[PDB]
C-alpha cells in the first residue's frame, strides 16, 4: 500500500578495491575499479587514464582479483558479492560492441554459518589451480579452478584456528600453500598449510610456525627468487622463510598503522605500503646474497616517499604513475619521481577523481535559480573532509537582456572586415529583420545597406571574398563589408518565394517552391551550378561541409514536408545516395549533421519536439542508428556553439538541451532556463565567449557552465564536518565540524594542519560555567558560518572542552521574526558511558560576528532537534520534550514524553511526530493542541540498526535499516479495532545495496506547476556512505502495477554481469532471515529500458495493458512505453 | 564480610533429598511455530530461561500430568500472570524436567519436581480439559541475535585491525579503563562514515554492556571472576533478569524482549534507576536498600524454594534487614541452607509475611546475620 | 500440629493461626 518508486541520481563514487592486469588485451595494461555496484575498466596509456567500459553489477563487490590460467591469452576476473555471489567474468568486444561474458558463476554460501568478524578473503593460487575463501569463522573455502567448474563447486576445510587475521598464498611451491596469521590465547602466530585437492584436506606446511609481533596484522607474499612471505606489523616488519629470517623495526611505520600494499616489481625487489593518516612508504629488498645461483634477502630497507590522499587501496600503473585509491576522499593519480625531491616528497598528483563519500548530512538549497534547488552536502573525513555542491545541468549566468516582441530568428554578423569581433545581431522578425548594434551594453540598431530592412531574413552569415551573404525572404541578395552595396542579387525567374535558406561558407543550396538551387558564391557574383526539384514540399535544407576542405559539402541531405523523409544528395547532383523516412505525420523542424569529436553524426528533428540521433559517413551515404528522444514539446532549431573546443549542439525548444559526447557517445544535458527558442553563437568584443539566447519573451546574452549533466564543486575544509543547515535570512550555510588536536607534552592540544575552522576570517570560543597522556588524540568539535557565494569560512565558534555537538536547527521560534542557530551538544567524559548533562545553545548570525543568544543546560544527550509550529521539539536521552521561546529570549519546557527508548531521530509532519533509535523501533506520537500532551498513535519495535527515517506523508514512514535496506511502514487509522490502531503496518521491503546517513525532502530538477503535474508524488533524496545520490517518490496504485509488470517482464529480457538474478539481489536481507522486496519499483532497471534495441523493445511489452482510462490495447505499443519512461526519467 | 560458605547447596537444593533421578537435557524446538503443552496450574511465578525451579506436587491429576509429561516431551508451560487474576495470560515459558522424584510418602504421590526454563513463548488461546489439567495453544517465541552495529558500514582494508589481544590480567584498575577505551577507539573506528559518535554506538554494544553490569553486580558484592557468569550476551543477560529484585510486571517486560542488547540495556536501567524498595499492603517500608544485596549462593541474590507444602516463594538474600518483628523459634526443619536455622519474620508494620530470620548451627558462619525477604511483597520505588 | 502453610508461622493454638490464615487471605 506504499506504491513507492526508487532511483539514483548520482552513482557512487567510493574505491573499494582496484586491480591491474591484461584484461581488455594481452597488450593492454588496464586499471579495474570498483566502486560499490559498479566495475570500471581503464586503459593505462602514456597520458594516463583512458575509460573503455562502465558495467554496474547486481551486488556490493567484495573481492576483486585478476588470474591467468594456463591456456588463457589474457586475465580472467573473479568477482564475489558481499551476498556470496561469485562469478567469473571475460572481457569480450566484436569492433565496436563490447560484452563482459560470464565464464562461471554460483552462490557459495552456506546454509548455517556465522559469518566471520575479519570478513571476507579472497585469495588465488598464483599457479591458478584454486580460490581461496574465508567466509565464515573456522572453515576456509576452496573453489578447485577447472574448466568443468561452470557452477564454481566449492568445498570447506575444517581450519583448526578460528581467528585467522591474513591468509595469502606463497609463492614458488611444489603444491598449493597459505600462509596465513592467526591469534590464540597464548598470542599471534604465523602457520603455513599444504592444500591439497586429492584429499580435500590440509597438510604440513614448508616451515614451522613462528611466534610473529603481538600486533602483526597483513601478510605479502614475495615472488620468486626470494620467496617466503613478509608479516607486516604495527611496530616490526619482518621477513620469514623458514630456514632464512629477518625483521627491522623501523621508526617512521610506528606513528600510524599499515593497512594496504601493492608490488612494484614482478620480481617483488621493491613493495609500497600506506597507512591510516595517508602517507606512502617503500619497502625495499636487497637480493645481494647469491650463493650457487640462487638468490636469497640481505636488507630490508624501509623509505618514505610523502603523502597522498586516505588510500583504501594502491596500485602501481607503469612508468612512475601510481593510482592511489581512496574511499574517504578523493581518488587519486600520483607520481614517483626520483629525483626531484620538491621538499622531501618523491609524490606529485598528476589526476584526481571526485569522491562524494561519505555523506553525513545534506541540505536542498535554491542557491542560484529559484524554483531549481540545489544539493550540498558534508563529504569526506579527516583531512579529506569538504563540502560538495551538485546541481543538474548547464546553467547559463546572464550578462544583458533586452526586450524583443517574439523575434523570428537571430543571426550572426560582423560589419567590420578584419575584426575578429562580431558587432551587431542579424535579428530577424516575422516581417522585419533589423540588425541590432552593440559595441558595448548599446542598445542601439544600425540598418545595414545590403540587407533589407522590411524582409523576413532567414540567413545572414559571413561569406568568402569580404561579403556578406544574406539570403532574404524576397531572394537571396549578396552584400559586401567594405562599400556597403550589393555585389549581386539572385532574384527569383519565376517570382518565387524562398522557402528555405541553408548556406554555407561557400555554397549556398537554396529551395524555392518544390525546386531547390544549388548556387555557388562566386567572386562578386552569383553563380549557380545545379538545380533540382523535390517531389515533396522541402521542409528544411541541410548542406554543410563536414570535417577538413570547408569549401563544398559533399552531401545535402534535406526534408521532405508531405513525405517525412531524409535522403542524402550531393551539392553539385540531386540523386539519393541513401534514403531514410524516419518519423511520420509532423514535419520535420530543423535537419543537421553533427560532428561531434571525430564522429560524423546527423540529427533530424521533428515538428513535434523529438530529435532523431543517426550517424553519418564522411565519404558516401550514412547509417540509421534509428533512436528517438523527446528533447522538450515545441519545434526545436538546431545551431551548433562550440564553445568547448568540440562541436555541441544547442537544442533550443520548450525544454533547451546541449547534445554534447563524453568519450564516443552522444548525451542530452538540460539548460536550466524557462524556455529558449532561438540560439546563436556570439564572440562579441563588449561580451566575449557568449550565447545569444533569444527566446519567445525577449533576448539575452550569457555563457555556457560546462559540457556534463552533473557539475559538482568542491569545497575542501581539511576537517570532518558533521551536519549543515542553511539559513537563507542571512544566506550562510552553518557546519558542525571536528579537527583532531593531540595533546603535546606542554599540558595542551597542537593540530595536525591547518584547517578550515582555524584558519576562519573570525572567531569565538565557547565561555560558559554551567558545570591525557602525551601524545593522546582529542577531536574538538566547532560551529562554521560559511558564505554561500564564495563558500569562504566566514566564522569558526569553538565549543567547551570535551565537548560534542550531536544535532543542529535553523529556524524561528514564537513570535520572534529572527533566525536561529539551534544547537544541541552533549558532555562526554572517558571515565562514564552514557552522557550526563548536555547542552541546548541559540546563535544568532548578524552583522557578520556569531552571538549567543540564550544557553539551556539539560540533564542528558540531546540527540536531535526539529521545529514544531514555530516550537523546539528536542530529544534529551529517552524522552521528547517540547519547548516554547518566550519574549524574554529563553526557552521553557512545555509537554514531556517518557520513552523506554533513545529518541535518536526526530521528524515532524503537521501534528504527528515520528520516534526511532538505533534499534529500529519506531514510535509515533500527535500533539493535542488544545489539551497540549503527546499522544501515541502507535508503535512498531523490532529488533535491527536502523540507519534512518522519513516521513514519506502523513500516514507513510520510510526507514533504512540493516544490511543495507529500505522498508516502509504506514497506519490504518480507518480501523475499528483498538488493538491495530496502535500497531504500524510493513508495506515496503527492498535491497538498496547502499547504508543511507541522510534522508531530505526535495528534488534536483525545476518544480513547475506543470497542470499536468506528474504520476508521481512527493519527493525525497537520500545520501550514503559509498557517496551516491538517490530519489523515492510515492506512487499510484495502477502506476505501481503496471511497473511492476514492466519489472518482471526486464528480468527475463536483460541478461547482467555474473548473472545475478534480479529478484534475489533487491530482496530484503538479513543475517537471519530474507524475504522479497515489496512496494518497491527499482528505478534504474526501468529506466534501463531505453537502453535495449528494438527487438528486445518488442520482446519486453507484449500484453501489459497500459490503456487505463477507458480500453484495454492488449498491444500496449512500445512507443507509448518509452514516453511512461521518458517522464519517470526526467523527476531527476 | 565474607564467611566460609560453599554456595553450591542453596543451588542444588539438598533440603528436598539426595536419591534424585538425574536427568540430561535433550529438548529444543522448532522456533517460531505452533505447539501444544499442558499447564499446570496453582502456580504464580514468571519465570525466565535458565532459571531453577523447585516444585512440589499434591494434587492426584497433576501427578498424572507430570507423570505422561515424564512419558513424552518432559516440558510444561509456566504460565505468565498480571495483575488480573483469573488467567489474564499472554506469555509464558516452558520449563524442562531433570529432576524426577515420586515418593507416595504417606500413600498419596508427591511427585518432586525441579525444573529449568529453556524457551518463551505467547499464549494464543488457552483450552480448559475435563481432566482438569488445561492444555493451551503455544507459539514459541524466537531469541533475536543481531551482529556489531558497525559490521554494515566497516572499511574492508581496516578490516585485520579488528581482532583486538586477549583482555590482559582480571579486575585491574588501570587494564581497563585503558584497554577499553582502546578497544572502542579501535572497534568502532568506522563511526566517522555515519552520523554518529563513537560512544553512542558503544552504548548499543553487546560486550561492553556485559562489562558494565558486572561492574555493577560486583559493586552488589563480588563475584568469583568468570563466577559462571556465561559469556554469550543470550545467557548473560537471561541471568541477569533472573537475579535482578522486580516486580511481576518488570519481570514479563524483561521477558517479552527479544533481542540480547535490549535486554542488557533495560536491566542495566533497572538497576541504575531503581534504589528503594517497599512491600506491598504497606507501599510505606524502605526495608533492604540497594547497597547491601548480597548473594551467599551461586545463581545470585534471588533464587526459587519450595517451602513442605507446595508453596514456591522466591527469596532475596540480604546482609541486613531492619523494621521486622520475628515470631516463632529458630526452626532447622526445612532450611533451604543446610548450614543455617531459620525463623518466621514479619513485617513490623503491615504483618504481612516478608522475610525470614536466619541463626547459627556452625562455627565458620555468620552468626544470625542472614535474611532471606521474598516476593510475595516486595516492590521497587 | 498447629502450623501455618501460607508462612511457615507455627502456632501453639488455633486462634492466632486462624488469624493469620485470614491475614494471608484478601
Ligand atoms: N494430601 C496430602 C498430604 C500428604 C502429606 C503431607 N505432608 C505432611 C508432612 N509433611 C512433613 C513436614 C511438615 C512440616 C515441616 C516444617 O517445615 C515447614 C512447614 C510448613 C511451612 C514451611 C516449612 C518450612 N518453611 C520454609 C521456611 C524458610 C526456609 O528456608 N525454608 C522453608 O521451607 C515453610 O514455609 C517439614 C516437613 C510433608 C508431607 C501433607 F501436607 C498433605
Ligand atoms: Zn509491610
Ligand atoms: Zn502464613
Amino acid at each position: 500500500m506504499s506504491y513507492n518508486y526508487v532511483v539514483t541520481a548520482q552513482k557512487p563514487t567510493a574505491v573499494n578495491g582496484c586491480v591491474t592486469g591484461h584484461f581488455t588485451s594481452a597488450e593492454d595494461l588496464n586499471l579495474l575499479i570498483a566502486k560499490n555496484t559498479r566495475l570500471e575498466i581503464y586503459v593505462v596509456t602514456a597520458e594516463g587514464l583512458r575509460p573503455v567500459k562502465e558495467v554496474g553489477m547486481y551486488g556490493k563487490i567484495a573481492v576483486m582479483e585478476l588470474f591467468r590460467p594456463k591456456g588463457e591469452s589474457k586475465d580472467l576476473l573473479f568477482i564475489l558479492t558481499a551476498k556470496y555471489n561469485a562469478c567469473i567474468l571475460e572481457y569480450k568486444q566484436s569492433g565496436e560492441s563490447i560484452d563482459i561474458i560470464t565464464r562461471a558463476h554460483g552462490n557459495v554460501q552456506d546454509r548455517i554459518g556465522r559469518p566471520s568478524e575479519t570478513g571476507i578473503i579472497g585469495i588465488i593460487d598464483p599457479e591458478c589451480r584454486m580460490i581461496g575463501l574465508r567466509l565464515y569463522d573456522g572453515l576456509f573455502k576452496v573453489i578447485p579452478l577447472d574448466r568443468d567448474n561452470k557452477e564454481l563447486k566449492a568445498f570447506n576445510i575444517r581450519l583448526e584456528e578460528l581467528h585467522v587475521i591474513d591468509v595469502k598464498f606463497l609463492y614458488g611451491c611444489q603444491a598449493p600453500t597459505i600462509c596465513f596469521v592467526y591469534q590464540d590465547p597464548q598470542g599471534r602466530h604465523v602457520k603455513t598449510y599444504e592444500v591439497s585437492l586429492r584429499e580435500k584436506e590440509f597438510n604440513k606446511g614448508p616451515w614451522k610456525q613462528e611466534n610473529v609481533e603481538a600486533e602483526a596484522s597483513m601478510v605479502i607474499a614475495v615472488p620468486e627468487p626470494f620467496g617466503g612471505a613478509i608479516i607486516i606489523g604495527q611496530e616490526s616488519i619482518t621477513y620469514h622463510n623458514g630456514d632464512k629470517y629477518l625483521a627491522i623495526a623501523p621508526p617512521i611505520i610506528k606513528q600510524s598503522t599499515i593497512v594496504c600494499h601493492n608490488r612494484v616489481d614482478p620480481n617483488g625487489s621493491r613493495y609500497l605500503l600506506g597507512d591510516m593518516e595517508g602517507r606512502l612508504f617503500m619497502l625495499l629488498l636487497e637480493k645481494e646474497e647469491q650463493m650457487d645461483g640462487t638468490v636469497t634477502l640481505k636488507d630490508l630497507r624501509v623509505e618514505l616517499l610523502g603523502e597522498t590522499s586516505i588510500a583504501e587501496c594502491l596500485t602501481y600503473l607503469d612508468n612512475g604513475v601510481v593510482f592511489v585509491g581512496s574511499r574517504l576522499g578523493d581518488s587519486q593519480l600520483v607520481k614517483l619521481n626520483v629525483d626531484s625531491n620538491e621538499q622531501g616528497s618523491y609524490v606529485v598528483a598528476m589526476e584526481t577523481f571526485t569522491n562524494l563519500g561519505p555523506i553525513v548530512d545534506m541540505c536542498v538549497v535554491d542557491l542560484e535559480r529559484q524554483g531549481q534547488g540545489q544539493l550540498v552536502t558534508c563529504s569526506g573525513a579527516f583531512k579529506e573532509g569538504s563540502l560538495r555542491i551538485i546541481r543538474n545541468g548547464i546553467g547559463i549566468h546572464e550578462h544583458a537582456s533586452i526586450d524583443l516582441p517574439g523575434i523570428k530568428g537571430l543571426w550572426p554578423l560582423r560589419s567590420d572586415p578584419n575584426r575578429e569581433t562580431d558587432d551587431t545581431l542579424v535579428l530577424s522578425f516575422v516581417g522585419q529583420t533589423r540588425v541590432l548594434m552593440l559595441n558595448g551594453e548599446e542598445v542601439e540598431e544600425t540598418e545595414l545597406m545590403g540587407f533589407v530592412d522590411d524582409q523576413q531574413t532567414f540567413f545572414c552569415g559571413n561569406v568568402a571574398h569580404q561579403q556578406l551573404i544574406q539570403i532574404t525572404s524576397a531572394s537571396v541578395r549578396l552584400v559586401s563589408q567594405e562599400p556597403k552595396a550589393l555585389v549581386s542579387e539572385w532574384k527569383e525567374p519565376q517570382a518565387k518565394n524562398i522557402s528555405v535558406a541553408s548556406c554555407n561558407s561557400s555554397q549556398v543550396v537554396v529551395a524555392v517552391g518544390r525546386a531547390l538551387y544549388y548556387l555557388q558564391i562566386h567572386p562578386q557574383e552569383l553563380r549557380q551550378i545545379s538545380h533540382t526539384e523535390m517531389e515533396h514540399e522541402v521542409a528544411c535544407l541541410d548542406i554543410t561541409p563536414l570535417g577538413d576542405s570547408n569549401g563544398l559539402s559533399p552531401l545535402c541531405a534535406i526534408g521532405l514536408w508531405t513525405d517525412i523523409s531524409a535522403r542524402i544528395l550531393k551539392l553539385p547532383s540531386f540523386e539519393l545516395l541513401h534514403k531514410e523516412m524516419l518519423g511520420g505525420e509532423i514535419i520535420p523542424r530543423s535537419i543537421l549533421m553533427t560532428t561531434f569529436e571525430s564522429s560524423h553524426y546527423l540529427l533530424c528533428a521533428l515538428g513535434d519536439g523529438a530529435l532523431f540521433y543517426f550517424g553519418l559517413n564522411i565519404e558516401t551515404g550514412l547509417l540509421s542508428d534509428r533512436k528517438k528522444v523527446t528533447l522538450g514539446t515545441q519545434p526545436t532549431v538546431l545551431r551548433t556553439f562550440r564553445s568547448l573546443s568540440t562541436t555541441n549542439v544547442f537544442a533550443c525548444s520548450d525544454r533547451p538541451t546541449v547534445i554534447y559526447s563524453s568519450n564516443h557517445k552522444l548525451v542530452f544535458s538540460n539548460v536550466n532556463l524557462k524556455e529558449v527558442n532561438y540560439m546563436c553563437p556570439l564572440n562579441s568584443d563588449g561580451y566575449p565567449d557568449s550565447l545569444a539566447l533569444a527566446n519567445n519573451s525577449t533576448l539575452t546574452i550569457g555563457t555556457i557552465d560546462e559540457i556534463q549533466k552533473l557539475h559538482i564543486r568542491t569545497v575542501p575544509l581539511y576537517e570532518s564536518p558533521r551536519k549543515i543547515c542553511y539559513q537563507e535570512v542571512s544566506q550562510c550555510f552553518g557546519v558542525l565540524s571536528s579537527r583532531i588536536e593531540v595533546q603535546d607534552t606542554s599540558g595542551g592540544t597542537t593540530a595536525l594542519r591547518p584547517s578550515a575552522s582555524t584558519q576562519a576570517l573570525s572567531s569565538s570560543v565557547s565561555s560558559s560555567k554551567l558545570f591525557t597522556s602525551f601524545g593522546e588524540e582529542v577531536e574538538v568539535h566547532n560551529l562554521l558560518i560559511i558564505d554561500q557565494h564564495t563558500f569562504e569560512v566566514l566564522h569558526a565558534h569553538q565549543f567547551l572542552q570535551n565537548e560534542y555537538a550531536l544535532s543542529l536547527v535553523s529556524c524561528k521560534l514564537g513570535k520572534d521574526p529572527n533566525t536561529y542557530f539551534i544547537v544541541g551538544t552533549a558532555m562526554v567524559y572517558p571515565e562514564e558511558a552514557e552522557p550526563k548533562q548536555g547542552r541546548i545553545v541559540v546563535f544568532q548570525y548578524s552583522d557578520g560576528k556569531l552571538q549567543t543568544v540564550a544557553e539551556k543546560e539539560v540533564k542528558g544527550a540531546v540527540y536531535s532537534m526539529v521545529e514544531f509550529n514555530g516550537k523546539l521539539l528536542a530529544s534529551i536521552n529517552s524522552t521528547v520534550r517540547l519547548y516554547e521561546w518566550t519574549t524574554e529570549k529563553e526557552l521553557r519546557t512545555e509537554c514531556n514524553h517518557y520513552n523506554n527508548i533513545m529518541a535518536l531521530y526526530l521528524k515532524t509532519k503537521g501534528d504527528f511526530i515520528l520516534v526511532g533509535d538505533l534499534m529500529r523501533s519506531v514510535l509515533l506520537l500527535a500533539y493535542k493542541p488544545m489539551e497540549g500532551n503527546f499522544e501515541e498513535i502507535a508503535r512498531d519495535f523490532n529488533p535491527n540498526w536502523m540507519s534512518a527515517v522519513e516521513i514519506l506523508d502523513d500516514d507513510n514512514f520510510l526507514g533504512a535499516e540493516n544490511a543495507f535496506n529500505l522498508f516502509v511502514c504506514q497506519k490504518d487509522s480507518a480501523a475499528t479495532t483498538d488493538e491495530e490502531r496502535q500497531h504500524l503496518q510493513e508495506v515496503g521491503l527492498f535491497h538498496l545495496g547502499e547504508f543511507v546517513n541522510v534522508f531530505c525532502h526535495g528534488s534536483l530538477v525545476m518544480q513547475n506547476l506543470g497542470e499536468t503535474s506528474t504520476p508521481t508524488q512527493g519527493s525525497v533524496l537520500f545520501g550514503t556512505v559509498n557517496g551516491m545520490i538517490g530519489l523515492v517518490t510515492s506512487l499510484s496504485e495502477s502506476w505501481y502495477n503496471l511497473l511492476l509488470d514492466m519489472q518482471n517482464r526486464l528480468n527475463k529480457v536483460i541478461k547482467s554481469v555474473g548473472k545475478i538474478e534480479h529478484s534475489f539481489w533487491r530482496s530484503f536481507h538479513t543475517e537471519r532471515k530474507t524475504e522479497p522486496a515489496t512496494g518497491f519499483i527499482d528505478g534504474d532497471l526501468i529506466e534501463s529500458f531505453l537502453d535495449i534495441s528494438r527487438p528486445k523493445m518488442q520482446e519486453v511489452v507484449a500484453n501489459l495493458q497500459y490503456d487505463d482510462g477507458s480500453g484495454m490495447k492488449r498491444e500496449a505499443t512500445a512507443d507509448d512505453l518509452i514516453k511512461v519512461v521518458e517522464e519517470l526519467t526526467r523527476i531527476h | 564480610n565474607i564467611i566460609n560458605f560453599d554456595t553450591s547447596l542453596p543451588t542444588s537444593h539438598t533440603y528436598l533429598g539426595a536419591d534424585m533421578e538425574e536427568f540430561h537435557g535433550r529438548t529444543l524446538h522448532d522456533d517460531d511455530s505452533c505447539q501444544v503443552i499442558p499447564v499446570l496450574p496453582q502456580v504464580m511465578m514468571i519465570l525466565i530461561p535458565g532459571q531453577t525451579l523447585p516444585l512440589q506436587l499434591f494434587h492426584p491429576q497433576e501427578v498424572s500430568m507430570v507423570r505422561n509429561l515424564i512419558q513424552k516431551d518432559r516440558t510444561f508451560a509456566v504460565l505468565a500472570y498480571s495483575n488480573v487474576q483469573e488467567r489474564e495470560a499472554q506469555f509464558g515459558t516452558t520449563a524442562e524436567i531433570y529432576a524426577y522424584r515420586e515418593e507416595q510418602d504417606f500413600g498419596i504421590e508427591i511427585v518432586k519436581v525441579k525444573a529449568i526454563g529453556r524457551q518463551r513463548f505467547k499464549v494464543l488461546e488457552l483450552r480448559t480439559q475435563s481432566d482438569g489439567i488445561q492444555q493451551a495453544k503455544v507459539q514459541i517465541l524466537p531469541e533475536c541475535v543481531l551482529p556489531s552495529t558497525m559490521s554494515a558500514v566497516q572499511l574492508e582494508s581496516l578490516n585485520k585491525c579488528q581482532i583486538f589481544p586477549s583482555k590482559p590480567v582480571s579486575r585491574e584498575d588501570q587494564c581497563s579503563y585503558k584497554w577499553w577505551q582502546k578497544y572502542q577507539k579501535r572497534k568502532f573506528h568506522c563511526a566517522n562514515l555515519t552520523s554518529w559518535p563513537r560512544w553512542l554506538y558503544s552504548l548499543y554494544d553487546a560486550e561492553t554492556l556485559m562489562d558494565r553490569i558486572k561492574k555493577q553486580l560486583r559493586e552488589w558484592d563480588e563475584n568469583l571472576k568468570d563466577d559462571s557468569l556465561p559469556s554469550n550476551p543470550i545467557d548473560f543477560s537471561y541471568r541477569v533478569a533472573a537475579c535482578l529484585p522486580i516486580d511481576d510486571v518488570l519481570r514479563i517486560q524483561l521477558l517479552k524482549i527479544g533481542s540480547a542488547i535490549q535486554r542488557l540495556r533495560c536491566e542495566l536501567d533497572i538497576m541504575n534507576k531503581c534504589t528503594s524498595l517497599c512491600c506491598k499492603q504497606c507501599q510505606e517500608t524502605e526495608i533492604t536498600t540497594k547497597n547491601e544485596i548480597f548473594s551467599l549462593s551461586l545463581c545470585g541474590p534471588m533464587a526459587a524454594y519450595v517451602n513442605p507444602h507446595g508453596y514456591v516463594h522466591e527469596t532475596l538474600t540480604v546482609y541486613k534487614a531492619c523494621n521486622l518483628n520475628l515470631i516463632g523459634r529458630p526452626s532447622t526443619e526445612h532450611s533451604w541452607f543446610p548450614g543455617y536455622a531459620w525463623t518466621v519474620a514479619q513485617c513490623k508494620i503491615c504483618a504481612s509475611h516478608i522475610g525470614w530470620k536466619f541463626t547459627a548451627t556452625k562455627k565458620d558462619m555468620s552468626p544470625q546475620k542472614f535474611w532471606g525477604l521474598t516476593r510475595s511483597a516486595l516492590l521497587p520505588t | 500440629p498447629f502450623q501455618c502453610n501460607q508462612c511457615g508461622a507455627s502456632f501453639t493454638q488455633k486462634g492466632n493461626l486462624l488469624r493469620h490464615i485470614k491475614l494471608h487471605s484478601g
